[PDB]
RNA sequence: UGUAACGGGGCUAAACCAUGCACCGAAGCUGCGGCAGCGACGCUUAUGCGUUGUUGGGUAGGGGAGCGUUCUGUAAGCCUGCGAAGGUGUGCUGUGAGGCAUGCUGGAGGUAUCAGAAGUGCGAAUGCUGACAUAAGUAACGAUAAAGCGGGUGAAAAGCCC
RNA sequence: CCCGGCGAGGGGAGUGAAAAAGAACCUGAAACCGUGUACGUACAAGCAGUGGGAGCACGCUUAGGCGUGUGACUGCGUACC
């Protein structure tokens, strides 16, 4: 049969090199190193689709801590006060309210304070 | 005495940045024979500071 | 109209000719001919001949005036290196390379 | 591969690879690693399997309505113009006429048509009897194949 | 929806003045680092300095408890072979008295470009008189 | 004309050991 | 005058006339969904916090368009131990347009 | 080598004890979708339709399901100079190998569908051949017998002729 | 016909379906080497990516919206066999 295999290697290496455009150096022109860059980059994407939720949970928590201490309460006392007033408003919404519209955050702070005390 | 890794075209261009030339600034145009020459150099016809010195 | 002029398989190497290209990339053509007259390398001889040819083509074919011309683009590409062998000590050979250049000069107003 | 038998260089002490024949299948103009041979690929279908296949496609031809049966097929002189004339009269394009008895005039008249096939009822084969679109059978060939399969 | 991220072209900065005639060094420096990173601000982001300029006047009467005014030592290496220079708290005070608060907050702050920017917003003085009264700074109990 | 004076590099001849060997 | 409402775990802050991108609702392609779990109304210092839901409130919305989101690739790979594994994913998302707010 | 035996700044608590209350905290668990397998059980079977519980980290390995290439049959059929292969771009789509459509270049072949046979898939073998890098415009220009000036020749003389 | 050295090489004209088919000749990929344009880069530490992300420029429209190119700064992150 004599399967000659030029076009198959060209299609595969073109797909990996197109995935690896944008990278610095010989890691976007060499194939033997763009394959390592592609596989390690996909590995980091798989790790970071878990890490992004960690990072944004910590960012929202820091923002609510800042706005709560601007309204006279710590974050832990704030969240216990909200669970004792039985509010299910999660902290993404809480941090977005804390940045955009702060008098509703003062409303949340006073309802948490009236629950906890 | 021999290298350990292959250096990038980035490093090669950065090293070659200094070996580029500078031009001759401005040729002195002689007053009485109208032709260009270097500073303090006699021209092709033979003039220098006006007078023809040479054959 | 941009008038082009090439010199293919110039008997010098691209890294050497590109210095004298980088000198006059962008000037007017009379000042560039002065600079390439009093630059003292072999690449000055080569690119001075090619700039002579480009000025001559641009004035003769398109019919434009000599003061209007101005070297917009000029570049030196790698050419077909010819491969010789230099013999060196303890029996070993060393393939030595004799490189060539493709000198292109675009000239316009 | 027509070559030498020496090691192209010695084993230890050169900066090159290990190599011991210039004929090697990893080299350039070396041998094929797993070189082929003149071979025989004749699959062996059993007698009753082959006859069951022929019974199956004959039943399939009569169910799919593609085996036009006639009492005989006959042309006077071997003129392919007359054979294509007769086949256009019978309204067929792709046609297998498997013959009751031997008709050398039909051999001569069908040698040059590039869609018509003329056989014996004995020398039939399933590739032909499947691929040809309208199989025309002589009644004598029907008698011979009822003998042939029983 | 990608939540708010404070753009460094539109974020505003205040000016604070901290008195330091007897504050404890570690607690004072921690609160300076908190206002310098900007964590008293609800528009906080990690990659944008939303901090606040802080002027610590009288930065040599910072009182340290324990026996640390004779026992806490500071080390810095020159870069040569034997060069490990070392000065106690009172001797570092007698050499250059603003380096104590600057080293304390340069330990507590982040590291790298943004940490050095947040430190560039912290200018301290060993006296009672600054020269930034044109900025309208406000006093802050810290 | 076209001489094309580029013959192939048959360079490597032999070697030896000739070195102070740790042993 | 915005409203925070919960649609399958993930909560949203939307105003009137906005679009938002939920995960796939089993509702036909042009029909209106009326969310009941409205958690907060805000009307210019006229707030009322849901405990845990506001009583007097629904959010009406029209399903603008279904669709499949951006393809994300997943490569698991264990180094030096002879195993790697590509995979794809495309989430089904559903755009709704908020009209009724109360 | 340089503090150097909290990780660091630092801390008389920001240390240790005993009692708590909160919170943070993983890819755990819960929520929302999505995919597959293995079980139950009725079905209304184009032999999987409604649920259903439960499972899915994986080397050596065992099992199962596929994609793609070249040639043969289907094929004197279909697409193709109103532009085939191939090359380069984009957009869509598939769980992945992949697939389709199109713009440019090319200027004559390609091949559905279902099957069949393999020289059938490369990143590693101090692998083989070709090409091009790198060191780098760096070492070197091959006897430490030695050159200098004028005149000729040419577009051009340190080396040629006198 | 012109430049050039009565050279090499080129530019216009010409044959040509095609000269980006011109003999160093069909198609002309990759490494490699340059040019032109947008963005970044001269207080900055490390498998050079990935998650986030301002700005800038270029393309489009119920202004809204986006994409495409770049990526300051930042959390994580010690190649492959
Ligand atoms: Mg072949
Ligand atoms: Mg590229
Ligand atoms: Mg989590
Ligand atoms: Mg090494
Ligand atoms: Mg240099
Ligand atoms: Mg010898
Ligand atoms: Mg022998
Ligand atoms: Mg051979
Ligand atoms: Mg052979
Ligand atoms: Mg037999
Ligand atoms: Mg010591
Ligand atoms: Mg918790
Ligand atoms: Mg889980
Ligand atoms: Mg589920
Ligand atoms: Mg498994
Ligand atoms: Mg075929
Ligand atoms: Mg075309
Ligand atoms: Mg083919
Ligand atoms: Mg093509
Ligand atoms: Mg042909
Ligand atoms: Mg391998
Ligand atoms: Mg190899
Ligand atoms: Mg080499
Ligand atoms: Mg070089
Ligand atoms: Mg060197
Ligand atoms: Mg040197
Ligand atoms: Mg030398
Ligand atoms: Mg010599
Ligand atoms: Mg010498
Ligand atoms: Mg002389
Ligand atoms: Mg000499
Ligand atoms: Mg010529
Ligand atoms: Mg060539
Ligand atoms: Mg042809
Ligand atoms: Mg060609
Ligand atoms: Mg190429
Ligand atoms: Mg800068
Ligand atoms: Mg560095
Ligand atoms: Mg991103």
């Amino acid at each position: 049969a004599r399967v000659k295999r030029g076009v198959i290697a060209r299609a595969r290496h073109k797909k990996i090199l197109k995935q690896a455009k944008g990278y610095y150096g010989a890691r976007s022109r060499v194939y033997r190193v763009a394959f390592q860059a592609v596989i390690k980059a996909g590995q980091y994407a798989y790790r970071d689709r878990r890490q992004r939720k960690r990072q944004f949970r910590q960012l929202w928590i820091a923002r609510i801590n800042a706005a709560a201490r601007q309204n006279g309460i710590s974050y832990s006392k704030f969240i216990n006060g909200l669970k004792k007033a039985s509010v299910e408003i999660d902290r993404k919404i809480l941090a977005d309210i804390a940045v955009f519209d702060k008098v509703a955050f003062t409303a949340l702070v006073e309802k948490a304070k009236a629950a906890l005390a | 005495a021999v290298q350990q890794n292959k250096p990038t075209r980035s490093k090669r261009g950065m090293r070659r940045s200094h070996d580029a030339l500078t031009a001759v600034t401005s040729l002195s145009v002689d007053k009485t024979s109208g032709e260009k020459h270097l500073r303090h150099h006699i021209t092709a016809d033979g003039y220098y500071r006006g007078r023809k010195v040479i054959a | 109209m941009e008038t082009i002029a090439k010199h293919r398989h110039a008997r010098s190497s691209a890294q050497k000719v590109r210095l004298v290209a980088d000198l006059i990339r962008g000037k007017k053509v009379s000042q560039a001919l002065d600079i390439l007259t009093y630059t003292n390398k072999k690449a000055a001889v080569l690119v001075k001949k090619v700039l002579e040819s480009a000025i001559a083509n641009a004035e003769h074919n398109d019919g434009a005036d000599i003061d209007d011309l101005k070297v917009t683009k000029i570049f030196v590409d790698e050419g077909p290196s010819m491969k010789r062998i230099m013999p060196r000590a303890k029996g070993r050979a060393d393939r030595i390379l004799k490189r060539t250049s493709h000198i292109t000069v675009v000239v316009s107003d | 591969v027509t070559g030498s038998g020496k090691k192209p260089w010695r084993q230890k002490g050169t900066g090159r690879a290990r190599s011991g024949s210039i004929k090697s299948p990893i080299w350039r103009s070396g041998g094929v690693t797993f070189a082929a041979r003149p071979q025989d690929h004749s699959q062996k279908v059993n007698k009753k399997m082959y006859r069951g296949a022929l019974k199956s496609i004959l039943s399939e031809l009569v169910r799919q309505d593609r085996l036009i049966v006639v009492e005989k097929f006959s042309v006077e002189a071997p003129k392919t113009k007359l054979l294509a004339q007769k086949l256009k009269d019978m309204a067929l394009e792709d046609v297998l006429i498997i013959t009751g008895e031997l008709d050398e005039n039909l051999f001569l008249a069908a040698r040059n048509l590039h869609k018509v096939d003329v056989r014996d009822a004995t020398g039939i084969d399933p590739v032909s009897l499947i691929a040809f679109d309208k199989v025309v059978m002589t009644a004598d060939a029907v008698k011979q194949v009822e003998e042939m399969l029983a | 929806m990608k939540t708010f991220t404070a753009k460094p072209e539109t974020v505003k900065r205040d000016w604070y003045v901290v008195d330091a005639t007897g504050k404890t060094l570690g607690r004072l420096a921690t609160e300076l680092a908190r206002r310098l990173r900007g964590k008293h601000k609800a528009e906080y982001t990690p990659h944008v300095d939303t901090g606040d300029y802080i002027i610590v006047l009288n930065a040599d009467k910072v009182a340290v408890t324990g026996n640390k005014r004779t026992d806490k030592v500071y080390y810095h290496h020159t870069g040569h072979i034997g060069g490990i220079k070392q000065a106690t708290f009172e001797e570092m005070i007698a050499r250059r008295p603003e380096r104590v608060i600057e080293i304390a907050v340069k330990g507590m702050l982040p590291k790298g470009p943004l940490g050095r920017a947040m430190f560039r917003k912290l200018k301290v003085y060993a006296g009672n008189e600054h020269n930034h009264a044109a900025q309208q700074p406000q006093v802050l109990d810290i | 004309a076209a001489a094309a004076a580029a013959a192939a590099a048959a360079a490597a001849a032999a070697a030896a050991a000739a070195a102070a060997a740790a042993a | 005058m915005y409203a925070v409402f919960q649609s399958g775990g993930k909560q949203h802050r939307v105003s009137e006339g906005q679009t938002v991108r939920l995960e796939k609702l089993d509702i036909a392609t042009g029909e209106t969904v009326e969310f009941a779990e409205v958690l907060m109304i805000a009307n210019g210092e006229e707030v009322k916090i849901g405990v845990p839901f506001v009583d007097g409130g629904v959010i009406k919305a029209e399903v603008v368009a279904h669709g499949r989101g951006e393809k994300v690739k997943i490569v698991k790979f264990r180094r030096r131990k002879h195993y790697r594994k590509q995979q794809g994913h495309r989430q089904w998302f559903t755009d709704v347009k908020i009209t009724g707010i109360s």
